[PDB]
């Protein structure tokens, strides 16, 4: 609820029309040259660079929100050699991923091709794909850093083996800085494989031909074992429904073995287009969120679905999934992302993109102790079509202890939402004559002869710990919801709280009247208040009100 | 004090006992429902199957090299299928289209040598194409034969083929195909799987199919620019143009197309034999099952408004839920009854809004006016 | 049988005038099957527009075709004096092949000297095959009444 | 390039016979569908017969079925229409046409047409009145030219 959508505060950055700026985006934390928080944006149809012999090759951008206006292209891959390769329509920046804070960055071009015997009767074209690793500063400097990753090149050719493997549509780093993971969906007659690199490269060969394994990737410890790493890869074409595979790296061999296989119910549901690893209930066992954008059922009013698989101590066969459904042909679930804990309640949250929900929508779902909360706590909407095709988050951009969310597009735009701090306000209510005695008369001003002094006191707690800001509230006391047996001398006071855990009270006397069942008094608060500043939002997932019943005797 | 819900019938011309636009198969045609929130209304629809309309049959054929021998039995389909369906109608029109795949990598090879002959150099394959409208709908049955015989096989790289791009174009390019306002059968005969939306990312195609017409010189020009259609998109455009679909696929892939058939409302699927030998019988058996079956479907409802269907078919079959939208084993002249209970919960819109009920494959529609009382 | 209906039967216009002629068929045909022909008096028909909107080779850019379903139209962007002829539409979708009854487009000294010199003689040249057509129609009539 | 030349027309007695011929030049004769369209004295186009490029199938309107018969000779590049059991309705100028594409059935080339009719001082008066009719149509243009 706390993503700031006030269009004063919403950050929008644009790119050249036709470049697919915003197709893929990742949060990066550059650390030791300077501490800068960036948002890496892929534009796979970006106009080519001069010495690339192509009309459009794609590139990677880097948007600093602390900086002004246009994002900057990262300069790399200006190579071109017509006798050996082709970068025309190579889709550089089809994916981009951060390794971590101060870590490396991988971006890939999955239609990069390697040619031989050009202009000759024996000309060959192989769509290998290739990947670039960059430093935390977006540059080629270390030796394993930079350069090209094209593991398919040099292995048995033909579409039956590695001829059309198309490495790089999916790529990710394991979070312990140990490995880098590649997806190559064309391998073995479009079976697809996953490749773990940086003891000995581990590959596959699990799923049949024409399944596109390696189309999506995620990884984490705590999927199957709490300190064994598991590789999650979707295969959206498997059996014309889709599937997702949990991959472990074998102790002895250089092979990835399938620990478990989810598969989708719907025909052509693209089950596994995107996967996400997230511990939604924070029970120490990572759960698995799987998107099926083209999910379509016999009735045909749901369009797209997301499958939330709740982990059970690393055992998945008994797990039944919570399925979020999308509106009619909305592509709900083409992007599922672990966005971290945007309201800082202690449970990670997820975002789900639905690019054809009118102009596009991104649904935000809350983590809970009972798993996922199926009702979206916030819905972001786009102002240009196909908003929400890509998401990223789980990094604090403006340094306010709260992670932020960035949403891509097919319309050459990227939108950044920043999280408002969450004020938890505790309410107390004390009516000091606890019980009403109608046979008792008193010197107060009520012609009744009977009065009640109702006092309510407000503290506010908030995350982080040192966040002790000005909060100017408006307390409101009211009684008798629906006759009107009491009346004040609706009471509203305008309060103010200087710092956390410090009470501030308001008090007023309620006059009874002459002519039985308890009176309810309720107190409520509402926050009121005046690169820009985000303002706190009241925690709206706590009770709005505090209540009390005074009982006649 | 208590206003109550009402029903009253505005247009109730009887079922016909004679061009298809003048034939009446469903009655009443228009009524007004006065709805109070929480109270249901309940009217009945009568459907009487008229005698067989004329027939426009478009044959959309997978033209990969695996289908080469199949051409010589379809090459005589124009005259044979017309003489074989005289019983049903003598007003028969037939057309032909063909498809292979999107013309980008990795779905085909783009080396100049393979871009002009995708199959082995012995086989004289033509360059691959997405969708070609060979012969638009006509009764020139012998012309269908001569042209199909002259059609050139071709091929591609991966096994699943892009027939979905062709279906979409056949459904939405009506002015070029020539669909009359009659029985529109679309025969889709392949021997391989199909690509669907989301697969185009491998070829650099991520924009969703826009459901518009992009045929210039009877060829699909934009298979490079739009993804494969979603099934939802296909169902939307297929039903909106009254296209009844006949999947004539080989036994190797019939499971997936029976699953696809269940997602498409007015569609049958039969198992193609070896060399498309049995495709004449396959069509008329699929025609017999589609024409001897009626499935209602209603337009977009304002939210708060529920609609229920209950059906009463021949031999005592009674359908409920989503099967109350359907009745089968219905011969010519048979009549069956539908009960339609619709309920509102709000006072949602200030004034009257109307939706429509229609049997699939027909231009006939029941208009239901909604008025909320409040 | 598909009935092709052409209107107007006749039309009179001036050079710089913009003709719109319509063609309607009893049943829906594909746009690939509707064609237009023109016939200068004293000559044979010549294909003008085929497949609804494609100009035949050697047809000036001022001609244009449009339509779908059952209603099609042929428009002359700005009439020139040579465009005086009768225009036919034809459906090729169904056997039998049927022709419209044709729209006869004609003209209306006062206005004559408005014209270029070459079109006044293009018009003379157009008139002569007109005249011997009528003359030879007579001869055929008279020998068969013999 | 393409030239179609009809001949064989003339005067015929009702119930009689006529055979027409069209000589094709400038294009490969066997590649195309040939047809006969006729124009009546009411200046109306009536499709009369069509034959495939290989001659394996033919189409006729029902008004002429059994009476007329279309054929072609691959070696002589000529198309024939054999007419029988004639009538006054068949009185027409008969054109030879080529169909450029069997996918649309547009007649992209028409011959010059042969005339078929089926059954002095007044003749001259009629004809001379036409030539004075046209002489009076010509004179304003000649006057216009001179100004
Ligand atoms: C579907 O794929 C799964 C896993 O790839 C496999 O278990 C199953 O046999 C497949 N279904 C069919 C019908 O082959
Ligand atoms: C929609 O998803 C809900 C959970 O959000 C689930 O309970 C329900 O089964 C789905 N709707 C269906 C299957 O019609
Ligand atoms: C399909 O047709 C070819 C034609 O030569 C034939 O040789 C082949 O055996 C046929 N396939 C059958 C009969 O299963
Ligand atoms: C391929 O087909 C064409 C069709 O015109 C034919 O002329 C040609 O000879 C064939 N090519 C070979 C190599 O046989
Ligand atoms: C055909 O039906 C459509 C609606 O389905 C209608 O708009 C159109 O006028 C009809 N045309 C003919 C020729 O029947
Ligand atoms: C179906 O319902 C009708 C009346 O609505 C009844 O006569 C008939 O017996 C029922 N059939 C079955 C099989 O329940
Ligand atoms: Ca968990
Ligand atoms: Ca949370
Ligand atoms: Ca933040
Ligand atoms: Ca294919
Ligand atoms: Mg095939």
């Amino acid at each position: 609820f706390n993503l700031d959508t006030r269009e004063d505060n919403v950050i929008r950055k644009y790119g050249d029309p036709g470049s697919l700026f915003g197709f893929s985006l990742a949060m990066h934390w550059q650390l030791q040259p300077e501490d800068k928080r960036l948002l890496l944006v892929g534009a796979p149809r970006a106009e080519a660079l001069p010495l690339q012999r192509a009309n459009r090759t794609g590139g990677l951008y880097s948007c600093d929100i602390t900086a002004r206006g246009p994002c900057t292209r990262i300069e790399f891959d200006n190579d071109a050699d017509p006798t050996s390769e082709s970068k025309e329509d190579q889709w550089m920046g089809v994916t981009v991923q951060s390794q971590g804070p101060g870590g490396k960055v991988v971006t890939c071009a999955h239609r990069y091709e390697k040619r031989q015997h050009v202009n000759t009767k024996q000309e060959s074209r192989d769509i290998f794909g290739r990947c670039y690793v960059l430093s935390q500063n977006l540059r080629i400097e270390d030796d394993m850093d930079g350069g090209d990753w094209s593991f398919c090149d040099g292995r048995l050719r033909g579409h039956e083996k590695f001829g059309s493997c198309q490495q790089g549509v999916a790529a990710t780093f394991t979070k312990d800085f140990h490995y880098i993971v590649f997806g190559a969906p064309g391998t073995y007659n479009w079976k697809g494989i996953v490749r773990v690199e940086q003891d000995g490269p581990y590959e596959v060969g699990p799923v049949p031909a024409n399944s596109y394994l390696g189309f999506s990737l995620d990884s984490g410890k705590g999927i199957v074992s709490k300190d064994e790493i598991t590789f999650v890869s979707g295969a959206p074409r498997a059996n014309h429904s889709g599937a997702v595979v949990l991959l472990k790296r074998d102790m002895k061999s250089a092979h990835l073995l399938p620990e478990h296989i989810f598969d989708g119910e719907g025909l052509a549901s693209s089950f596994g287009y995107d996967v996400a690893v997230v511990d939604l209930n924070k029970d120490g066992w990572q759960d698995i969120v799987i998107g099926a954008p083209q999910y379509f059922d016999r009735d045909g009013e749901v369009g797209g679905a997301v499958y939330v698989y709740m982990n059970q101590q690393g055992r998945w066969n008994n797990v039944k999934p919570i399925r979020l459904n999308g509106t009619k042909d909305s592509m709900f679930g083409i992007a599922v992302k672990n966005i971290g804990d945007i309201n800082q309640d202690g449970y990670p949250d997820i975002a789900v993109g639905a690019p054809y929900d009118d102009l596009g929508k991104v649904f935000i779902y809350h983590g809970s102790a009972n798993g996922i909360n199926t009702k979206p706590t916030q819905v972001l909407k786009g102002i240009s079509p196909y908003f929400g095709y890509s998401i990223a988050g789980n990094m604090d951009l403006d340094r306010n202890s709260y992670p932020d969310v960035a949403v891509g597009s097919l319309s050459d735009s990227v939108t950044i939402f920043r999280s408002r701090p969450v004020i938890n306000i505790q309410k107390t209510i004390t009516v000091t004559p606890n019980r009403i005695d109608l046979r008792q008369k008193t010197a107060c001003g009520a012609p009744s002869g009977i009065c009640l002094q109702v006092k309510s006191c407000f503290e506010y707690t908030a995350n982080p710990a040192g966040y002790n800001p000005s909060i100017s509230i408006v307390g409101t006391l009211e009684a008798e919801k629906e006759s009107s047996r009491v009346q004040f001398r609706k009471y509203t006071q305008e309060l103010t709280l200087k710092r956390q855990k410090q009470k501030v009270c308001m008090e007023e006397t309620l006059w009874l009247q002459d002519n039985l069942r308890p009176i309810p008094i309720t107190a409520s608060v509402e926050i009121q208040e005046p690169l820009p500043e985000v303002l706190p939002i009241l925690n709206s997932d706590e009770p709005k009100t505090a209540h009390i019943d005074v009982h006649f005797l | 004090e208590n206003p109550r819900g009402s029903k009253d019938i505005k247009k109730n011309k009887n079922v016909t006992n004679l061009k298809p636009e003048d034939i009446t198969q469903i009655q009443p045609q228009q009524l007004v429902l006065r709805l109070r929130s929480g109270e249901p209304q309940t009217f009945t629809l009568k459907f009487k199957r008229a005698e067989d309309y004329p027939i426009d049959l478009y044959y959309l054929m997978d033209l990969s090299y695996s289908m080469k021998d199949d051409l010589e039995n379809v090459k005589s389909l124009g005259t044979d299928l017309m003489n074989e369906m005289r019983r049903i109608t003598s007003d028969f029109r037939i057309g032909f289209g063909s498809f292979v795949e999107k013309t980008v990598m990795p779905y085909i090879s783009t080396t100049p040598a393979k871009l002009r002959n995708p199959c082995t150099s012995e086989q004289n394959c033509t360059s691959p194409f997405s969708y070609k409208n060979v012969l638009s709908l006509t009764n020139k049955g012998e012309v269908f034969n001569e042209l199909v015989g002259k059609q050139r096989i071709s091929g591609n790289l991966d096994s699943p083929e892009g027939g979905f791009d062709a279906i979409m174009q056949v459904a939405v390019c009506g002015s070029l195909i020539g669909w009359r306002n009659v029985t529109r059968l679309l025969v889709f005969s392949t021997d391989a799987g199909f690509h669907f939306a989301g697969d185009g990312k491998l070829g650099g195609i991520v924009l969703p199919n826009d459901g518009q017409c992009h045929l210039e010189n009877n060829m699909y020009t934009m298979s490079h620019y739009y993804d494969y259609p979603s099934i939802a998109h296909l169902v939307q455009k297929l039903s909106e143009n009254n296209i009844q679909t006949i999947f004539a696929v080989t036994e190797e892939f019939q499971p997936v197309y029976k699953e696809l058939k269940n997602l498409i409302p007015k569609s049958a699927v039969g198992t193609l034999s070896a060399n498309s030998s049995n495709v004449i019988q396959l069509i008329i058996d699929a025609y017999n099952s589609l024409s001897s079956e009626v499935i209602l479907e209603n337009g977009k409802l304002s939210e708060g408004v529920t609609i229920s269907y209950k059906s009463y078919c021949k031999n005592g079959v009674n359908g409920t839920g989503e099967n109350g939208r359907k009745c089968s084993n219905i011969s010519i002249g048979d009549e069956v009854q539908f009960e339609i209970s619709i309920t509102s919960n709000k006072c949602p819109k200030k004034d009257s809004d109307s939706f429509k009920i229609r049997p699939l494959g027909f231009t006939e529609e029941v208009e239901v006016i909604l008025q909320y009382i409040c | 049988q598909i009935v092709v209906t052409q209107r107007p039967t006749t039309m009179a216009a001036s050079p710089g005038d913009k003709i719109i002629i319509t063609c309607s068929v009893s049943s829906i045909i594909s746009s690939n099957y509707l064609h237009w022909y023109s016939q200068k008096p004293g000559f044979s028909p010549k294909l003008l527009i085929y497949r609804t909107s494609n100009l035949a080779s050697g047809v000036p850019p001022r001609f244009s075709g449009s339509g779908s379903g059952t209603s099609y139209s042929l428009t002359i962007g700005t009439m020139e004096a040579e465009d005086v002829a009768t225009y036919y539409c034809q459906q090729g979708s169904d056997i039998p092949l049927t022709f419209g009854d044709g729209t006869k487009l004609d003209l209306k000294y006062e206005f004559l000297k408005s014209w270029t010199v070459e079109d006044l003689q293009k018009r003379l040249l157009a008139l002569d095959p007109m005249m011997e057509q009528e003359i030879e129609e007579i001869r055929q009539k008279y020998q068969c009444k013999r | 390039d393409v030239k179609l030349v009809e001949s064989g027309g003339g005067l015929v007695k009702p119930g009689g016979s006529l055979k027409l011929s069209c000589a094709a030049s400038g294009f490969t004769f066997s590649s195309y569908t040939m047809s006969w369209v006729r124009q009546t004295p009411e200046k109306r186009l009536e499709w009369v017969a069509t034959i495939s490029s290989g001659g394996s199938y033919t189409y006729y309107p029902d008004s002429v079925k059994g009476r007329f018969t279309i054929s072609r000779d691959k070696a002589k590049n000529t198309l024939y229409l054999q007419m029988g059991s004639l009538k006054s309705e068949d009185t027409a100028m008969y054109y030879c046409t080529r169909i450029g594409y069997d996918e649309d059935y547009a007649m992209d080339h028409w011959g010059q047409g042969t005339s078929v009719t089926v059954c002095d001082p007044m003749m001259e008066q009629e004809i001379e009145e036409i030539r004075q009719k046209y002489q009076s149509k010509r004179q304003p243009i000649l006057d216009a030219i001179e100004a």
